[PDB]
C-alpha cells in the first residue's frame, strides 16, 4: 500500500537549517538499526504489527529527509537472523510486511527508475521464504544499473555472518587457484562482505537507546560515528536526523584524522611485511640483499602486480558467480 | 578490608561484566597510565574477571609495562601472571587485522585439503579468531569526545553495550561505578 | 725568499670577468696537480731546479687569484711518494725547495695571522727527512685555528697510499673495540683520509696536458669536474684558471644532480641493508617482523644510534692522535 | 678478413690497452646498446682484452642481457664465457662501495686476530679490491657532455688516460680508433 519512498518536501526551518550543516562536511552515508518498533505499539497501545508497518512508513520518511540532505546512500537493518527465534505471527507478520512492498515496489517501477533508486538486499537471504527471495532478487535486479542514490536493506542478516561468508569466498577462491591463501587481505575481505559496492557508513544511527551495534556492520562501522538516539524507530523526526548529522560534523576532524592514519599505518605494515618477504626469498637462494641490480625492489613490484592479478582475477569470478541471481 | 568493600560493591549490582574493555579515543596528549591504571583494579576489586585496555595510536601495546608497573602499584598500595592474564593490552590489529590472519589459516587448511570452505561456519571462525582464554567483551567504557569504537575488536562488540565518559583523566571510582549501575540496568533481548 | 701568497690586486678585465661569473655557481675548492715544471724549463733553456722554483711562485700567483675569485680552500698536488724515484739531485732540491718555503712561512708568520691562512700538509710524511717534517708540522701547527681560508700542500702523497692508511686506522680502532667491522663505511672512510677537514673538491685541474690523475685524490675527485689544460704549469695564467671555472659552471647543474642521486641513492642502500639486518634479527628470536610494537621500527632507530656512538667516538680517538703531534 | 684487418689496425698503434673502460654520462636518454655494442666487439677486434662498461645510474647493469645479446649480434655479424669474461658491466658500487667491502673485510680478519692492521698495505688492499682476473684500466672513453668520471673505479683509475668523445650515439669506427691513437702516443713517466 505504501511505496518505498516519499515526495515530501522540507520544511522552512528544516530547509534553513539544512543549508547551514551542508555548508560542513556532509556524510556520504548513514546506517540505521531502526530499533523500538514493539515498544513503540505497547506505549501506542496498538498490534506488534502496526508498530512494524508504522516502522516501514518512517523509513520511507527518513529516506526522504536523507535525499533532501543529499545523503544517498543509506543502508538500514530491517531483520536479523536472530529475530527467526520470535513468535511464529510476529516472524510470519514481518515476512508478510516484506513481501508486501516489495511487491509494491514493483507496481510502483518506473517511478524507482525515475530517481535512480538502486535497491540491494544484502544478507544470508537463503533463509528466508522462497517467494520473498523471489521478491527480493526481482526487485533487486530491476533496480539494478540505477544510480541515482541506493538503499541497502539488511534483511536476515548479521555482521558476523557476513564476515564468515566473505571468508568463504576467500576461501572458495583458494580452492579453485583463484587465490593463495597469502593473498587474503583486510582490502580483499571488505571486497567480499555483501556492501561490496557500498563504502564505509559515516554514521551509524541506532533508536530506542541501545547502547550496543546487535551485530550489525560491525566491520564496516569501526571507525563510524556511533549516535545512540532514545527515540523509538516509528517516531524519529527529521531534528533527530540533524541531531545524529551534528553529532557527526563535531567528531568528523578527529574521525577523518584516525581514519587516514589507520590507512597509511596499515600501507606500511604491509610494505614492511612485504618487504621482508622478499628479503626473505633474497636472502635465501644466495643473491644480494640490495646492491644496484636494484633486485629488490623489483622483485617487489613484480610480486605486487602478480598480487593484484590473482586477486582482481579472483574477484571478477566472484561477481559472476554473484550476478548469476537469474532468481528473478 | 577496603577490598571488601568493593567486592560488596559489584556483587550488589545486577550484573557485572565478565570482560571489560577500555578504549581511549583521547588523543590530544599522552594517556594518564596512572588513571588507567586506577580503572583496572577497580574493576579487579568489583569482581570483572578480564579487562582490557585499547588505544588506536598502540601508545599502551608501545609502554606495556609502564602500565602493568602502575597497575602493580595501585594494585597493592591502597588496594606476576595474576594481571597479565586479566589485563590484555590491544592494538587496531587486535581486531580486523586478526580476523585476516584466521582468514589466512583457514584458506591454508582449505588449500591443504584438510578443510572445506563449506566448513567456514561462524562458530568455527570464532574459535579460529583467537579466542584464547578470553570471552567476548560485554560492558566497553569508551573514554574521550570521539564518538567510534576506533576499531576495537569489531567481531567481539557485536553485542557489547558501549558507555562513554568524556575523560579519563582524574577519572573517579563514583564515576566508574555509575557506568557499572548503567550496564547491570541494560537489557539484553537476544533478538527475542 | 718568497712567501706562499702574494697581495697582487686583480686587472680590469680580470676583475670584470670575474664579477660575471661570481653571479653563477662558483666552486668552494678547487685542486691543482701542478704538472710540467721539468718541461717548462727545458722550453725556457734553465736548470730543472728553477723550473720548480718559478712552480712555487706560480703557486703563491694562482692561490690569490683563487682568493680573488672567492675559491678559499685549495689542494695542490707537491710531491708524490713516487717521485722518490727520481735523481737524487732532482729530489733533494725539491726538498730543499720546501725547507726554504716552510722556513720562510714562520718567519712571514702573523701575516699568515693575517689572513686567516690554515696551512695543511698531507701525506705519508714519515718519508720525507726528519727536518722537514718539524718544519711542515711546525708550520701546521701555527697556522691550525686558522679559518679564513685554507691550502692543502701534498707532499709525498698518493691517494692510494691515503685510501690504505684510512683503512688500516678503520681496523685500528677494531683492534682497539672502537669499532666493529660492520661500522666501516664509506663516510666512516671518508672521515679517515688526510683530507678528513676538507671538502671534496669541485674542480681539479691537471697542466701540461696529460689526461691521467696519477694518483691524486681518487677518492675525492669522484664527481669532480676534471679540466686538464695543456699549458705547463710553471706559465698558469689567471685565464687559464678562469677557464676551468668555466667548464665548472657549464656541467654544475649535471655534476650537482649526479652527486645528489650518488647520495640518495647511498642513503636508501644502507637503509634496505640494515632493515635487512634487523629483519633477519627479528625474523630469528621468534618474533613478529611487524605489528603494531613497531618493533622493527624501534630497532632500527637503536642501531643507528648506537652506530654513529661507536663512529663518533671513535673519530674523536683518531683526531686526539692526530692532534697528538708535539713534533713541532 | 675484416678481423684481420682490425687485428692490424690494433698491432700497429705504438700501444693498446689491455683493460678498456667506457663510461657514459650522458643521461639525458637512454643509452643505445647497439652503439655500445659496436664498441665492444672494436675492442676486441683491434685486440683489447678486456672491456668494461659503466654508467651513473646502472641502466647497464639493469639491461645486462640487452647488452650481452646485442655484443653477440654485431659479435657474429660483420665480425658465451667468451665475452662474459672481458666484458664486464659495472655500476657506482663496484668502486667506493667495494673499497669498503673490502675495508670491512680487513677489519673483519684484524678482529679475527688473524691479520694486523699494520698489513693493510697498499699491495694489499688492492689484492683485497676485487682484483679478480682483471688488471687496472689504461684507457678510458669518457662519453658524455660532463666532465667527470662520475665514480668509476676510483682505485684503478689511478695511472688511467681519460680520453673524451662528445656521444656514444651513432659512434664511428675512426672516432673510436683516433682514439686509440691517442692513446698509443700518450706517456707515462710514472713519476720519473
Ligand atoms: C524492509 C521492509 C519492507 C520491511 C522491514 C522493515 C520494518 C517495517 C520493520 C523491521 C522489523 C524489525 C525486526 C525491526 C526491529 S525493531 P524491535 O522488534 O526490536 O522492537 P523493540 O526493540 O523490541 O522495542
Ligand atoms: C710546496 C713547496 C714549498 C714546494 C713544492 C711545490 C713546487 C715548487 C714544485 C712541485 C714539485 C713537483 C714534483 C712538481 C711536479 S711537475 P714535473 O716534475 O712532472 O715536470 P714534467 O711533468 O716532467 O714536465
Ligand atoms: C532488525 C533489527 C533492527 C535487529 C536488531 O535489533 P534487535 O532488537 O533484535 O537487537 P536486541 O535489542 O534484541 O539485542
Ligand atoms: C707532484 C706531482 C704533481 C706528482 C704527479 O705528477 P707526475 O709528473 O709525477 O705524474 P706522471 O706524469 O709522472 O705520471
Ligand atoms: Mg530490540
Ligand atoms: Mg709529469
Amino acid at each position: 500500500g505504501m511505496s518505498w519512498i516519499k515526495e515530501g518536501e522540507l520544511s522552512l526551518w528544516e530547509r534553513f537549517c539544512a543549508n547551514i550543516i551542508k555548508a560542513g562536511p556532509m556524510p556520504k552515508h548513514i546506517a540505521f538499526i531502526m530499533d523500538g518498533n514493539r515498544r513503540y505499539a505497547k506505549k501506542c497501545q496498538v498490534e506488534r504489527q502496526e508498530g512494524h508497518s508504522q516502522g516501514f512508513n518512517k523509513l520511507a520518511e527518513t529516506l526522504r529527509w536523507c535525499l533532501n540532505l543529499g545523503i544517498l546512500e543509506v543502508t538500514v537493518y530491517a531483520f536479523s537472523i536472530e529475530n527467526f527465534k520470535r513468535s511464529k505471527s510476529e516472524v510470519d507478520g514481518l515476512m508478510d510486511l516484506a513481501r508486501q512492498k516489495f511487491s509494491r515496489l514493483m507496481e510502483e517501477k518506473e517511478k524507482l527508475q525515475k530517481h535512480g533508486v538502486c535497491i540491494r538486499v544484502l544478507g544470508d537471504l537463503h533463509l528466508l521464504p522462497l517467494d520473498l527471495q523471489e521478491l527480493i532478487a526481482q526487485a533487486v535486479q530491476a533496480t539494478k544499473n540505477y544510480n541515482k542514490c541506493f538503499l541497502n536493506v539488511c534483511f536476515a542478516y548479521t555482521s558476523r555472518h557476513e564476515i564468515s561468508n566473505a571468508v568463504r569466498e576467500m576461501a572458495w577462491g583458494v580452492e579453485q587457484g583463484l587465490l593463495d591463501p597469502s593473498d587474503i587481505s583486510e582490502s580483499l575481505l571488505d571486497k567480499c562482505l555483501y556492501t561490496n559496492r557500498s563504502p564505509h557508513p559515516d554514521i551509524l544511527i541506532r533508536t530506542s537507546g541501545e547502547v550496543r551495534l546487535s551485530d550489525f556492520l560491525l566491520w564496516q562501522t569501526s571507525h563510524s560515528c556511533l549516535v545512540f538516539q532514545p527515540v523509538l524507530w516509528p517516531e524519529y523526526t527529521f531534528w533527530n536526523l540533524f541531531e545524529a548529522i551534528l553529532q557527526f560534523q563535531m567528531n568528523h576532524s578527529v574521525l577523518q584524522k584516525a581514519r587516514d592514519m589507520y590507512a597509511e599505518e596499515r600501507k606500511r605494515q604491509q610494505l614492511e611485511r612485504d618487504q621482508a618477504t622478499v628479503t626473505e626469498q633474497l636472502l635465501r637462494e644466495g643473491l644480494q640483499a640490495s646492491g644496484d641490480a636494484q633486485l629488490r625492489r623489483t622483485r617487489l613490484h613484480k610480486l605486487s602486480a602478480r598480487r593484484e592479478e590473482r586477486v582482481q582475477g579472483f574477484l571478477q569470478a566472484l561477481e559472476l558467480k554473484r550476478a548469476d541471481w537469474l532468481a528473478r | 578490608h577496603h577490598r571488601m568493600r568493593w567486592r560488596a560493591d559489584g556483587r550488589s549490582l545486577e550484573k557485572l561484566p565478565v570482560h571489560m574493555g577500555l578504549v581511549i579515543t583521547e588523543v590530544e596528549q599522552e594517556p594518564s597510565f596512572s588513571d588507567i591504571a586506577s580503572l583496572v583494579v577497580w574493576c579487579m576489586a568489583v569482581g570483572i574477571s578480564y579487562i582490557s585496555v585499547y588505544d588506536h595510536q598502540g601508545i599502551f601495546k608501545r609502554n606495556n609495562s609502564r602500565l602493568m608497573d602502575e597497575i602493580l602499584k595501585q594494585q597493592q598500595e591502597l588496594l606476576v601472571l595474576n594481571c597479565h592474564l586479566a589485563v590484555k593490552v590491544l592494538s587496531p590489529e587486535d581486531g580486523k587485522a586478526d580476523i585476516v590472519r584466521a582468514a589466512q589459516d583457514f584458506c591454508q587448511l582449505v588449500a591443504q585439503k584438510q578443510k572445506r570452505p563449506t566448513d567456514l561456519d561462524v562458530d568455527t571462525l570464532a574459535s579460529l579468531l583467537s579466542s584464547n582464554g578470553c570471552p567476548d567483551p560485554d560492558l566497553v567504557l569508551k573514554f574521550g569526545p570521539v564518538d567510534t569504537t576506533l576499531g576495537f575488536l569489531p567481531w567481539h562488540i557485536r553485542l557489547t553495550e558501549i558507555v562513554s565518559l568524556p575523560s579519563h583523566l582524574n577519572i573517579s571510582y563514583e564515576d566508574f561505578f555509575s557506568a557499572l549501575r548503567q550496564y547491570a540496568a541494560c537489557e539484553q533481548r537476544l533478538g527475542k
